[PDB]
């Protein structure tokens, strides 16, 4: 039988078959959390979205957003285990306040945390801000803008990141643990605020180790009516 | 309660054993 | 690229030793294994080290090297009847450490590096597998003084799979075997040290 | 001197630049010493056997089903019988198991087009022989115990014997350039919430099953000798067509059924024994 | 971050009466035991004869599994009033130190014979520094801070400077 | 010449293992010593692979290989004081098999390939030992299931004897000391065989 005429181009140009194209566009991360200046700030692993933000039924809550694992971006980079180059991070400050809300990279350390964490288990952290320890640093001013694009480097040991694990919560090698990150971005407010998170890939940046396809489950069905009625 | 698995099934550094093939 | 970086000093190659066909251990396969039933499963190299073919002279250069990059190629030679009939699937996963229990299905394995064993006609199979880790080098060994930190001996894992059951006729023979060999097409040694016994 | 400058120019302020898009231009500050430096794809860079896009990925052949065929399978008897849909798999029960690449791809899409590859291999030996006949059916479906009506479409016989497996490109044929997913563009429930008819009125959209319905029929009943078995299995593979087309980005139908654990603060949560 | 080679050079406090031979080794991933001499020269080694020259140099090669090795101290640390540190401190770290393993040694090859109109022992100076590809990345919170005369800016001359 | 006959398949070279330095045990020199005295004695390789420096990464393909060439070279360093003073002689003898005990004297050591060391100046001496053997290859390893009725691992003997005694000051050192280390310049190893424990 015939091969036809591909359908590509007869309704628009907008191509949205390319992996990277996919991978390019935002996916929200947390959605209206909160920042509290007790702390040292709001941790966020620097890593693409995959199975391991996945919600489950049944599971203890977490500050993520439950829909990230049913993502295309999410569903892409569960095929591939290696990840290379820059992610960039939308962080947008629920604010139109003149106080500056800083946004520090740490490179790989090899620890993995997020959200809000007392680094050393201090109770003061105004005279000693991660953001003045030498780091590079950016602020928000949510007065002249509330929203920021900053683009985190690959500085890490490793040749690529590890996308994903077969159990996130397990205790093994430690140096091994912290592989599945390449770093950390801490947002650090002056008084108590909330923002909004998203995460996609840069330009520069490139995905490896095809895995295939995973066992799955679906009950979309259910949730909708047939075109008889 | 899961932190590592039971020592039947695994080698040593806490993984599935080689030798367990019935995991999957 | 990466391997004039990582290692200051040259590495080396002994292509007589490693080079060479080595048998490892035989696999059954019966009637009453189902679909996506793993037969076999190798995490490599540790598993050809200080489990399989132990006194192989391909594991001489392990002895006495810490690091060092791998290529394989591994041959699989199937022994059915032409009375029966079944299909066998092996594959490739790289870098598996702690996800091996994910994407290790049959239906992965389509999609991963494989080959395909059909039980009746006994055609060969040989998969190539380059050496695709998230690091320069693979540790060889283990040791005592040596960090816990970094899980040595692994890069890749091989599963060998059940596509579709061993199917016999009327007082025919209810199982079959299927025997694997390795070789380095590609291997470089790095770090010379004291020689240890493997594992 | 200090002259006035009068050049001026009227402006539309936005807070970010190329925020829907995936590609195009950007207004990311590099957290770097060079602003203007990359990641070095010199050495360690994607290898050339991987896929670049999801066409690509739909490219990958995947064992969709099977079925089994024996000697006491009568002419005109159904061996095979499904609606081949590549937005679902079924419309009336749950899924659990393997889903092909190119399922699995299509899910993260509204529209699909293009033909549809299917391979079928018979697990079976020289001494197996006997005859089948693949036909796609389009609008209006066979009864089950009439073979002509399913010889009266676009048909493939294939004798079964020395050669073991047969190619089929399942022609699209259809009123639209493209189909819409059966599957939700979006799906809130989480929690496996008991539905209802108010539920289903106030979904995302309606699912437009598709009555397109792939077939494999007994033509020669299957005469092996007493020496082998007298069934055998049949795997069926399918893949997207080289003119396979997929378009509009929406939540993904399938996701991980299997050791799904989500990330805790390591190592602060307990990791200390 | 780091990575390269790291250069040494041992300078002998001796005379041309002072004679001996020593072997320096680099050792990577496994170590040497202290009695076990045959271990050590397995591994990468120069062996200098002590005599009329005094001196010898050593590049340590770079032989790891990574292109580079990730620094062993803090990328922040809050702690400024010498905190007594538990558990939960730890587990709210920065990271997790990736301890070396990489060890240089220097082992006595043949014993120092010295005239008796000499010193029977010599002092031996270990000068480092970094090879000329020693390579440096990932700016960070400095783990080294001035111990000695510390004393923070005051307003002069307001506070008090006019006796 | 008599290699490729007395093997038909290739032999093997691991210059990489063999061709480094290896130093092996300590050798003592004192005043008591008198001329003719052998201060130590090696049977080689034998004594190279399984008494000095066992844990060498040069005595690797011994364990797999059973014949081989072997030429070797070894450097000899001594550390006595200016006021001291002394004369030692290194020589090598051929196939020296059931022969030690005669033509082992200080003049038999002048008469063979020599290097002499002055104890006082600390002169380093350099012997270099071609294969010459009354067989076309040389025995690695012994091994139960080989036979007795050849003695393996000895084509030559190295013997380091005083020339003359060591003589020191008033209140001096009684006693210096001489290292030697060891390297193959060429060796060359065949037969192939599973791996076994030197000895």
């Amino acid at each position: 039988f015939s091969d036809g005429v591909t359908a590509m181009g007869f309704q628009s140009l907008d191509t949205q078959v390319s992996i990277k194209d996919i991978l390019r566009r935002p996916v929200l991360l947390f959605n209206h959390v909160e920042l509290d200046p007790d702390y040292t700030g709001f941790f966020i692993p620097i890593m693409p979205p995959s199975r391991m933000m996945q919600y489950k039924s049944g599971d203890k809550e977490t500050s993520f957003q439950r829909l990230i694992g049913r993502t295309p971006q999410a569903a892409i980079m569960n095929l591939f285990r290696f990840w290379r180059g820059s992610l960039r991070y939308t962080i947008i400050i629920h604010s139109t306040d003149g106080h500056p809300i800083y946004v520090t990279h740490v490179p790989h350390t090899g620890n993995r945390v997020y959200g809000l964490m007392k680094v050393n288990n201090l109770h003061e952290y105004t005279k000693v801000p991660i953001f003045g320890c030498g780091l590079t640093t950016e602020m928000i001013i949510p007065s002249v803008n509330p929203s920021i694009c900053v683009e985190v480097p690959f500085d890490t040991e490793n040749n690529w990141a590890v996308t994903f694990d077969e159990d996130a919560q397990r205790n093994y090698s430690w140096r091994d643990k912290g592989d599945t990150v390449t770093g950390h971005l801490v947002v650090t407010p002056v008084v108590s605020v909330y923002m909004s998170v998203w995460v996609e890939a840069g330009d520069d940046f490139e995905v490896s180790n095809f895995y295939g396809p995973p066992s799955v489950k679906t009950n979309d069905w259910n949730y909708a009516f047939s075109d008889e009625h | 309660p899961h932190r590592f698995l039971p020592a039947n099934v695994s080698n040593r550094w806490n993984e599935y054993s080689s030798a367990y093939l019935p995991r999957v | 690229g990466d391997l004039v970086i990582a290692s200051s000093e040259p590495t080396q190659q002994f292509r007589s030793l490693t080079n060479r066909w080595m048998p490892i251990n035989s696999i059954r396969v019966t009637v009453n294994g189902k679909r996506n039933d793993l037969l076999a499963q190798y995490y490599i190299p540790e598993d050809f080290l200080s489990t399989h073919a132990k006194c192989a002279p391909n594991t001489i250069p392990f002895e006495t090297y810490v690091y060092g990059k791998y290529e394989l190629e591994m041959k699989f030679v199937a022994n059915g009847n032409k009375f029966q009939c079944g299909k066998v699937i092996i594959s490739v996963k790289f870098d598996s450490y702690q996800a091996d229990n994910i994407n290790t299905g049959f239906q992965a394995a389509l999609s991963r590096p494989h080959i395909m064993l059909d039980l009746s006609t006994n055609n060969e199979g040989v998969l190539k597998i380059p050496f695709r880790y998230h690091r320069a080098f693979v540790r060889n060994q283990t040791h005592k003084t040596a960090t816990a930190g970094v899980r040595p001996g692994k890069f890749a894992s091989i599963y060998v799979q059940v596509l579709s059951p061993l199917q016999t006729g009327e007082g025919g023979a209810n199982d079959m075997f299927i025997r694997p060999f390795y070789r380095y097409t590609r291997a470089e040694f790095a770090g010379m040290s004291y020689k240890v016994p493997l594992t | 001197d200090k002259p006035k400058d009068v050049s001026s120019i009227t402006i539309i302020p936005k807070p970010r630049l190329g925020f829907p898009h995936g590609k195009g231009k950007s207004d990311a500050v590099a957290m770097r010493v060079n602003p203007v430096a990359l990641t070095s794809f010199q050495d360690v860079s994607a290898y050339p056997d991987e896929p670049r896009t999801t066409l690509d990925i739909a490219r990958i052949w995947g064992l969709r089903s099977t079925f089994n065929w024996g000697s006491g399978d009568e002419h005109g008897k159904e061996l095979f019988n499904t609606v081949l849909d590549p937005g679902l798999r079924f419309y009336d029960q749950d899924y659990e198991g393997q889903i092909t690449p190119m399922e699995y791809v299509t899910g993260l899409y509204n529209f699909w087009s293009g033909p549809i590859e299917l391979r079928f291999d018979f697990v079976s030996n020289a001494f197996h022989t006997g005859t089948v006949i693949i036909s796609a059916e389009y609008n209006r479906s066979s009864t089950n115990t009439d073979e002509c009506q399913s010889h009266s479409t676009y048909t493939k016989t294939f004798h079964l014997g020395e050669q073991k497996s047969v190619h089929f490109t399942v022609p699209y044929i259809y009123d639209t350039v493209v189909r819409r997913n059966t599957a939700s563009a979006y799906l809130p429930v989480t929690d496996y919430d008991k539905v209802d008819n108010v539920s289903r009125a106030q979904a995302m959209g309606i699912r437009a099953e598709s009555k397109m319905r792939v077939k494999v029929r007994v033509v020669n009943v299957l005469r092996p000798v007493a020496s082998t078995t007298s069934t055998i299995e049949v795997l069926v593979y399918m893949r997207g067509g080289k003119n396979y087309a997929l378009h509009g980005l929406k939540q993904s139908t399938y996701w991980p059924s299997n050791s799904v654990v989500p990330i805790d603060s390591f190592p602060p949560d307990g990791y200390d024994p």
